[PDB]
């Protein structure tokens, strides 16, 4: 098991739509990389300039659109991919 | 350039005396009896050769009018070596023979173009003839003999061409190279046997003969190039799970894959050796399809769809035995369905059909080859350059006239299936009297072949030539042993298409050379 | 361009001319008595040989014809170097026999091809009669006969090469090279003696001597070049442990690891050695590979898969010795198992087997040479350069002669084997006269070596040649002191490779040549 | 002996993109019966331009056939696979001509199909591309070095209209070269 530090999220990024939304086969580049992804832990909270840490407001279990960039690391537990990013990089969350 | 201009007869005799020199350089190699002639190359030793095509292609005149007909000649016996691949002598033989008769005819004041529509009459008629008068050319002794008449009489050679499609069949392909030794030798390959070896020294299983070799192994075709090996640690890990060794086919494995293949192959976890993917651009792609049907597996390609890390096993081909070396790799009984190897050469066979070069042809043969029969390689031995050279050249001569044989069929040798066909067409008439004389000088002409082979043996041409037209179908006369008999119970058969072949472009381009009024060249 | 096409006797008298101005340059290098022959170079000064194959080679005539027979014969003498390295003046003479005397069956009306077939045939059984009438040349007294002979009746240069070939054995390779004085001197170095020097001067144990003298020392062997200390603290400090001394085999070492190696050798702390990797690539590889069985190490590679900064004692190779100069270094007792050196060997000798370049063949011979058995240069002395060329010509002859005499054997020198050949012979037979005609023509000319030999001493050929018939075994003509004896108890031994190749080259081309009829060349 | 080989309608010498189009692996052709024909002037790479006309045509269900100065890469690779997937089927065969002369025979292509030609100059783009704006043919047949349209579905009068101006071109030409391409 791996929980993150502070304002950081580990998050599962979910599999590229193969398929168009006409039933159009992507393939290469045309099925990019997935920016949303299902939080798989939350750390403890950001931490403030006067000492109080406050939890982040994703929680885990929670489909999250991420931005990709020097933020998001790619680090593999038991053969798998497992995003680590900030949660300022986590720009929404998917309810519903 | 400023033009010399000859009209008229002026021009026919320097054309006929330029026909005449390259027809007589040519005609001395003419039978079993024919001589050899020295090419001097300004490269390298002279040449000795007996093909006609060879002394018809060096023939070249210091006379303008002499080479333009010497040029002109010459394309029978280039036309008929890139059809058939044998009777150029023939072909010149007959082209110069009814050029001598037609121009004999032209200075009689017969109109040109009538002579030239009788001479194709006759020869239409005497391909016709030619067709009805074959038989199959099926068995070995049959193709032996053909072999044979064509290397000059050499027995060898016949019995090796037969063996050799013996062993690959109607499909294999058979091909002549120099030897080493001073003896023919045949090496057949089945299956597959790209020569492309290991990519890499230590895959060797086998280091006393220096091959890696595999048992009843995996195959993974890739048609991109792998330097990393993240994109097959599924296919490499699964190959390890079912334990059985496995064979790379790609267009190049390299660096931190290859290494790693290496590493496992010492570590003894799975047996991996990698080659590089046969062929090239849009042959490449090809080959790895052709492998895969008959290994029944599929290629990994960008454009197919799939990629490297979903491979699988079902994915991977599989084969008996896998042999690599330094230079060929063999993959032996290839498990696959034998539709799709039937199917696949069907499709190799279309692209024959409609394929328009001799390279492609040859190549998609050569494929075919791969797929069902075999390859063989006929190894020329002799005992210096020369008669490497002479010796390939009467080698390749017989595996042509082999083909053709096995293609349209034989006729009796030594120039009696023409005179038989001259003979059949004694009652052939035309328009008016000039193409009657034109179908007449065709029909003499048809007798050159036999008249310059029985010169060619110091015999009288005009005693033989009578002796053998008195006789009746195969019999003729046996050049080496100087004797009358059956030409098929002799062994002398000459291919169908070479003789049609031989016939009909002499025909047509003597024909178009005694049409000729003017001639127009530079100026000396 | 416009060419010159010459037909049956003029073409025939005109090849013949050619190839008796080539012969005629040729052999008058023949027997003890033959004299020298200057060929003229475009740069630098005149060269004087022996050699028929150099004779041969500069003949080129003005006539174009002619000039074609002589580049036809010349091909007997270029072959006939190539293959045996000897026995090029008896192939000329043997071609030109052939061929005056086939030329004469020729222009009596006889087939040219049958009388081909009929040459083929002689030599053939020629040939067989050669194998069976050799005897085995493996002792150092025949050995130096055979060298004696070859190099003009040159007594040092034959035990000179059966020294080199007893102190080399039968694995070792011996090269001819310049020597600065005026005697022969044999250098014969044992195992392994690469020539790369010292990557620093200042690595010299013995400065008297200017070499490194490291007494059973560690080797290591890295294929990848070094310029960094920190691959090797591990090795080095490890060495420093075990206190011996060490040398190093890279790609190169240079900057700060040389320098670091260079100032542990002053502290005495390593005894520190770095010379570069013999040989370049896909074959630096290899020699090091046998540097490491030879010494009972493993080479250090990426592509093996291990690192330096891993290697240990037992990966670095054992040597009982090493000398380092500023060319070359040497390994003396290398720890090697005997059974892995074996192995290498075997590897060593199928590549050789299935290589096709003598080059390569050649350097496989030498890394065989640096694992089993020696290397000996054979310096030549002489006084001036014209003096160096032809006994360096003559030993390499010797040289070649010798090995082709143990490869085969030896037999009667003199042309005694061929004419015992010819008499063995006496009854052969073709399948008709004219085949008869080219085995007698093929037998005459078995007795034009001794013939020209006898010419060239200025006695009578015909009456030598005679006597030589009439005697049986080995009695033939000592043409040095002119007297007549045994063969061989007079010291006068032939390898039978170089008398059966003269004769199949020579019979081959002759052959060919008197088979032509017609000649096209280019006009003057 | 002399041959005689008569192609109607439209036959410009363009194959297939990629050998996996084929449908008839026997005869090596492309076949498609009564497809949408589309018909653009820039070259394609990339997907996103066609997923309107792509899906539209997989919901129509008849087969589509691209014309255009170069479909490669990422596009082939998709309409290829999805060929394989019979969702759609897609043929893409290169524009033919060259400059000044592919836009006209594409406008020829699209008023003997009843279509509309994608351009850039035209106004319009492929992702606003319609069933409407693609043409229609009753037959396609695709070889590696020919493409065949059967009786293309398009209205008469803008045929006789088309070839009158290709004959106007015809007598304005002044080189013997142009005269015989408009003819
Ligand atoms: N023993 C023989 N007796 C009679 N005719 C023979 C004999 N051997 C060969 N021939 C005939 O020789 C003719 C031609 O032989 P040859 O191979 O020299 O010429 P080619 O095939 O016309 O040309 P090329 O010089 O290109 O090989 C053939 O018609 C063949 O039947
Ligand atoms: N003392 C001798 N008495 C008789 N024959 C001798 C004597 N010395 C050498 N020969 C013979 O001389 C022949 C050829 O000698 P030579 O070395 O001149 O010619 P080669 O080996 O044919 O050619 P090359 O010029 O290339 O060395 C051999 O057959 C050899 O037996
Ligand atoms: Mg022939
Ligand atoms: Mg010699």
């Amino acid at each position: 098991n791996i929980r993150p530090l502070h304002d950081r999220v580990i998050v599962k990024r979910k599999e590229v739509e193969t398929k168009s939304a006409g039933g159009i086969v992507l393939t290469g580049s045309a099925a990019a990389k997935s920016t949303r992804g299902e939080v798989l832990a939350v750390g403890n909270g950001r931490i403030l300039e006067n000492g109080e840490v406050k939890p982040l407001d994703v929680k885990v279990g929670d489909i999250v659109i991420f931005n990709d960039g020097y933020g998001v690391k790619s680090e593999k537990i038991d053969n798998e991919e497992v995003l680590i990013m900030s949660e300022s990089d986590i720009l929404a969350i998917v309810e519903a | 350039a400023a033009k010399d201009v000859k009209f008229g007869n002026d021009a026919r005799v320097k054309m006929l005396r330029g026909v005449n020199v390259l027809a007589d350089a040519v005609k001395v190699t003419l039978g079993p009896k024919g001589r050899n002639v020295v090419l001097d190359k300004s490269f390298g030793a002279p040449t000795i050769t007996k093909d006609g095509v060879s002394v018809a292609r060096e023939i070249e005149l210091e006379d303008k009018f002499e080479n333009m007909g010497a040029q002109m000649v010459k394309e029978v016996a280039s036309k008929a070596n890139d059809a058939a691949g044998d009777g150029t002598t023939t072909a010149t033989v007959l082209a110069q023979a009814i050029i001598t008769e037609g121009l004999k005819a032209v200075a009689a004041g017969m109109n040109p173009m009538d002579l030239k529509r009788g001479i194709d009459k006759a020869v239409t008629a005497a391909v016709e003839e030619l067709k009805a008068l074959s038989v199959p050319c099926s068995d070995s002794k049959a193709i032996a003999q053909v072999g044979t008449i064509s290397a000059n009489s050499d027995e060898t050679v016949g019995k090796l061409i037969a063996e050799a499609m013996d062993k690959v069949g109607k499909e294999g392909v058979i091909t002549v190279e120099d030897g080493t030794g001073l003896q023919d030798e045949l090496d057949v390959v089945e299956g597959m046997q790209f020569d492309r070896g290991y990519l890499s020294p230590y895959f060797i299983n086998k280091p006393e003969t220096g091959a890696v070799e595999l048992e009843s192994p995996f195959i993974l075709l890739a048609d991109k190039k792998i330097s990393n090996i993240r994109e097959m640690l599924p296919v490499l890990e699964a190959v390890a799970k079912a334990g059985k060794p496995l064979l790379i086919i790609a267009e190049d494995v390299e660096g931190e894959a290859l290494a790693t293949l290496v590493v496992n192959t010492m570590r003894g976890i799975v047996k991996v050796a990698a080659v590089k993917a046969p062929g090239f651009g849009d042959r490449r792609k090809a080959m790895l399809q052709d492998i895969a049907t008959l290994t029944g597996g599929t290629v990994i390609s960008e454009e197919i769809g799939m990629e490297l890390e979903k491979a699988t096993l079902e994915d991977l081909g599989q084969a008996k035995r896998v042999v690599i070396n330094k230079d060929t790799t063999t993959i032996i009984d290839g498990v696959g369905e034998e539709a799709a190897i039937q199917g696949r050469v069907a499709q190799i066979r279309q692209q024959i059909e409609e394929a328009t070069s001799d390279y492609d042809r040859e190549k998609l043969q050569e494929r075919v080859a791969k797929l069902a029969g075999g390859v063989a390689v006929i190894k020329v031995g002799a005992a210096t350059e020369v008669e490497m050279k002479e010796k390939k050249a009467r080698v390749e001569d017989a595996l042509h006239a082999t083909r053709a044989a096995v293609e349209e069929g034989v006729v009796a040798g030594g120039g009696v299936a023409l005179i038989r066909v001259a003979s059949k067409l004694a009652d052939l008439r035309g328009q008016n009297e000039d193409q009657n004389v034109g179908i007449k000088v065709a029909l003499r002409a048809m007798e050159a072949p036999l008249r310059q082979i029985v010169l060619n043996c110091g015999e009288e041409p005009s005693v033989v030539a009578n002796t053998v037209k008195g006789g009746d179908g195969n019999y003729g006369y046996n050049a080496a042993t100087e004797e009358y008999g059956n030409m098929i119970d002799m062994g002398i058969l000459d291919p169908t298409k070479v003789t049609r072949s031989a016939l009909q472009y002499a025909a047509s381009v003597a024909g178009l050379m005694i049409t000729t009024e003017c001639m127009v060249t530079d100026l000396p």
